[PDB]
RNA sequence: CCCCGGCGAGGGGAGUGAAAAAGAACCUGAAACCGUGUACGUACAAGCAGUGGGAGCACGCUUAGGCGUGUGACUGCGUAC
RNA sequence: ACGGGGCUAAACCAUGCACCGAAGCUGCGGCAGCGACGCUUAUGCGUUGUUGGGUAGGGGAGCGUUCUGUAAGCCUGCGAAGGUGUGCUGUGAGGCAUGCUGGAGGUAUCAGAAGUGCGAAUGCUGACAUAAGUAACGAUAAAGCGGGUGAAAAGCCCGCU
């Protein structure tokens, strides 16, 4: 099926009121390294909750 | 002599789009839709210059009817009594007195009840 | 072109004789 | 000079209380609608609500003439198909005494967001007592 | 217009407006609808109407004193410097000189001056008389034009 | 002080990139940089490079300080399109538009 | 020439020029179309979306006053070409 | 199967007097057409009477566009045409003045000639929307991991399954 009238630029923007992205509320700070990371994720060099889990 | 329609067409399109300011949607953006909107708005303005003289009289009647009934007389009997007393005050003025000078609108009602008597 | 085979198919097109 | 227009933020509204015992249903509802709308004031403006607040007491003792007591029927539709429901005047006074007066006054007011604002100034009670003693309602033999 | 007489698409079924040629004036690069041909714009004026309008022009120049009559007008050498000085003495800026016979030297002197025209009584035309601000006719030229208009 | 960085002819449509730019409008560049690092969108990589570059124009050219810069003004504009052809069934063909963008970031220390 | 970037694309400065919003996609640079900012309206309200009436608000102007501009709650009438 | 609320009259019959009610008629201001008659026109004015809904259609009078003469004139780098606002003005088509952009042309008056005016033709060409960040991403033979390079590796190279 296809439209009978051209939907306006307000109906288009109302449909997109639910299309926004949500920012990450906070980043946890590592216990020893002191660097931010996603919560429950290892940091960018392999520290997770103090210990170094990936010595790479 | 070849004549190009460019400068002149733009002036005449921009005239109609200038009168269509405040209209929702394509009626203030698109010439085709805005031309019909400006024409239909000129028919309403002509028709409503006649109704402005009716809507306002209808309002003046209804404020005299309400102020007169506070003095114990209806509109139809109050207007008759002023013709019998040869008072030629306007309905636009009578409805004005009813709001701003309630002691002068009273004095008019005694004048009308007397002649109606 | 012209088709839109269902605008050529004459069972679909020639439905009201 | 232009005609005076009442301003929504400076209109004076007052509280009245009406007893509805033995009044005729429709011949009372027209006086309610007249004052709910403001037609009794020299400041009446069509697009402003200049009316008064009205309390109606004893709503279950209102009266109808003729055989309307058992023959007046109130229909409404629920939206679902086949949902046409009716009640007589007898049955609504039994169940919803206040609804009978409010239906009558509501059909006599203007339709639209201003006529719905007039209807909010009508307080209707089935009994004889009301909680608005703080508003100091005056008595109306209307 | 250069092109083909092929029909761009068939008459029915396409969903497009009927077209029959790529050279029609509706289309871009098509013909002109009422295209021009070379034309002759010359009109006819009766001999009497032409001569009757020179008499009005001439008798009107006299009324507004733009007709100046002399008996000799000539320069001794074909030099634009000489004719320029001669015209300054008579206080003339732009002028049409009408002479009985075309002087060999007065012609060559006057053609670098854009506000000066030297002409023979046989070749005066209506637009020249109205155009220039002053007209100078030698005496032998006045009698030549009087007979020509009769 | 106001500082600009642009990315003209970015290769993604404006509607997709506007989702990302609306996250960092009005934030400080410190918060903005770490928000952009943890959104899994292609447009966040593009926008982050324009932001890190505006920050750099502020010290070298304007002599500002990172600790108090804010993303005062960010927007995306529709750019030119590259038009292609997508062959469809039964002999028909379509028109693909590969849409681009212009990303502008403005950082101000005030 | 310097700076961010991938020894990128793109940009910010510096410089040339009368002009660089004349920067090679380069005179002028309209409209549709798409955005960012500010003022006002809008989440109990039914329809060719205007027109007549009209409060409130915002910004100007000048006063011993209400005028201009923007918006338009509520309201009569109104079924495009 | 009163337009509705409602109505025992807010129904019907008879009489009467008020009022409401139209772009009808009157009041006040203005414009134009046609007659009659005159300060005497000079083609106009004054008094007066009257008319002024309009399709097909007939009659009259104009605006603006490009080009030719007037014009080797006049305006213009102290800012032309074009673009974009604002104000004033005419019964209309329109005109005029000016802020900003623009950076070299424009053209009075009065005559002349027309490729002289666009919303429609399933009109023609170019740009750009809508549906919509939706369907789809082309055989249901199938991948998993380690190392390398690299700004970045599910897909590239190397190795084992
Ligand atoms: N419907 C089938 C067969 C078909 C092809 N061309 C047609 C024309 C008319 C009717 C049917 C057809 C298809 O599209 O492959
Ligand atoms: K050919
Ligand atoms: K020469
Ligand atoms: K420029
Ligand atoms: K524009
Ligand atoms: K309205
Ligand atoms: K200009
Ligand atoms: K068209
Ligand atoms: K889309
Ligand atoms: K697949
Ligand atoms: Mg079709
Ligand atoms: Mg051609
Ligand atoms: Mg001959
Ligand atoms: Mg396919
Ligand atoms: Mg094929
Ligand atoms: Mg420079
Ligand atoms: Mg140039
Ligand atoms: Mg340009
Ligand atoms: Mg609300
Ligand atoms: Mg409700
Ligand atoms: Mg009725
Ligand atoms: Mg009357
Ligand atoms: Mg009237
Ligand atoms: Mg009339
Ligand atoms: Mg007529
Ligand atoms: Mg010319
Ligand atoms: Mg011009
Ligand atoms: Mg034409
Ligand atoms: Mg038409
Ligand atoms: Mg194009
Ligand atoms: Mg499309
Ligand atoms: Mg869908
Ligand atoms: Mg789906
Ligand atoms: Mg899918
Ligand atoms: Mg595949
Ligand atoms: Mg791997």
């Amino acid at each position: 099926a296809v439209q009978q009238n051209k939907p306006t630029r307000s109906k288009r923007g109302m449909r997109r009121s639910h299309d926004a992205l949500t920012a990450v509320t906070s980043l946890s700070v590592d216990k020893t390294s002191g660097e931010k990371h996603l919560r429950h994720h290892i940091t960018a060099d392999g520290y997770y909750r103090g210990r170094k889990v990936i010595a790479k | 002599a070849r004549v190009k329609r460019g400068v002149i067409a733009r002036a005449r399109h921009k005239k109609i789009l200038k009168q269509a300011k405040g209209y929702y949607g394509a009626r203030s953006r698109v010439y085709r839709v805005a031309f019909q909107a400006v024409i239909k708005a000129g028919q309403y303005a002509y028709r409503d210059r006649r109704q402005r003289k009716r809507q306002f009289r209808q309002l003046w009647i209804a404020r005299i009817n309400a102020a007169a009934r506070q003095n114990g007389i209806s509109y139809s009997k109050f207007i008759n009594g002023l013709k019998k007393a040869s008072v030629e005050i306007d309905r636009k003025i009578l409805a004005d007195i009813a709001v701003f000078d309630k002691v002068a609108f009273t004095a008019l009602v005694e004048k009308a009840k007397a002649a109606l008597a | 072109v012209t088709s839109k085979w269902f605008n050529i198919d004459n069972k679909i097109v020639d439905h009201f004789p | 000079m232009k005609t005076f227009t009442a301003k929504p933020e400076t209109v004076k509204r007052d509280w009245y209380v009406v007893d509805a015992t033995g009044k005729t249903l429709g011949r009372l509802a027209t006086e309610l609608a007249r004052r709910l709308r403001g037609k009794h004031k020299a400041e009446y403006t069509p697009h402003v609500d200049t009316g008064d607040y009205i309390i109606v007491l004893n709503a279950d003792k209102v009266a109808v003439t003729g055989n309307k007591r058992t023959d007046k029927v109130y229909y409404h539709h629920t939206g679902h198909i086949g949902g046409i429901k009716q009640a007589t005047f007898e049955e609504m006074i039994a169940r919803r005494p206040e609804r009978v007066i409010e239906i009558a006054v509501k059909g006599m007011l203007p339709k639209g967001p201003l006529g719905r604002a007039m209807f909010r100034k009508l307080k209707v009670y089935a009994g004889n007592e009301h909680n608005h003693a703080a508003q100091q309602p005056q008595v109306l033999d209307i | 217009v250069t092109g083909s007489g092929k029909k761009p698409w068939r008459q029915k079924g396409t969903g497009r407006a009927r077209s029959g040629s790529i050279k029609s004036p509706i289309w871009r690069s098509g013909g002109v609808t009422f295209a021009a041909r070379p034309q002759d714009h010359s009109q006819k004026v009766n001999k009497k109407m032409y001569r009757g309008a020179l008499k009005s022009i001439l008798s009107e120049l006299v009324r507004q004193d733009r007709l100046i009559v002399v008996e000799k007008f000539s320069v001794e050498a074909p030099k634009t410097k000489l004719l320029a000085q001669k015209l300054k003495d008579m206080a003339l800026e732009d002028v049409l000189i009408i002479t009985g016979e075309l002087d060999e030297n007065l012609f060559l002197a006057a053609r670098n001056l854009h506000k000066v025209d030297v002409r023979d009584a046989t070749g005066i035309d209506p637009v020249s008389l109205i155009a220039f601000d002053k007209v100078v006719m030698t005496a032998d030229a006045v009698k030549q034009v009087e007979e020509m208009l009769a | 002080m106001e500082t600009i960085a642009k990315h003209r002819h970015a290769r993604s449509s404006a509607q997709k990139v506007r989702l990302v730019a609306d996250l960092i409008r009005g934030k400080k560049v410190s918060q903005a940089l770490d928000i952009l690092t943890y959104t899994n969108k292609k447009a966040a990589v593009l926008v982050k490079k324009v932001l890190e570059s505006a920050i750099a124009n502020a010290e070298h050219n304007d002599g500002a300080d990172i600790d108090d810069l804010k993303v005062t003004k960010i927007f995306v504009d529709e750019g030119p399109s590259m038009k292609r052809i997508m062959p469809r069934a039964k002999g028909r063909a379509d028109r693909i538009l590969k849409r681009t963008s212009h990303i502008t970031v403005v950082v101000s220390d005030r």
